[PDB]
């Protein structure tokens, strides 16, 4: 996309992908669990005996 | 043409036409036009 050849709706498509994307990756990271617990969605830290 | 930031090559453009090389009243028969101008304040008060 940075490059100056493009037009405004070829920059307009590509960044209607790149948002397409961004939010693939705020889908996975809230909707990723195991048993329950969101793993991506914390900050914080799990204790194994 | 690079994979980092700020690293690209510019092509220059240049208008081109009759205004950007003259030849607008080429006049070889000697019958055209000139678009004269425009007036201006500066213009009128050197009219008086």
């Amino acid at each position: 996309a940075t490059t100056g050849t493009n037009s405004d709706s070829d920059l307009d498509s590509i960044q209607d992908e790149i948002k397409s994307r961004l939010d693939e990756i705020d889908r996975v990271s809230g909707q990723t669990q195991f048993n329950g617990v969101n793993v991506l969605a914390k900050d914080g830290s799990m204790k194994i005996q | 043409v690079g994979a980092n930031d700020g690293e690209t090559i510019t092509i220059d453009l240049k208008k081109i036409d009759s205004d950007t090389l003259g030849l607008n009243g080429f006049n070889v028969n000697g019958k055209g036009t000139i678009t004269n101008k425009a007036a201006t304040v500066s213009d009128l008060t050197s009219a008086g």
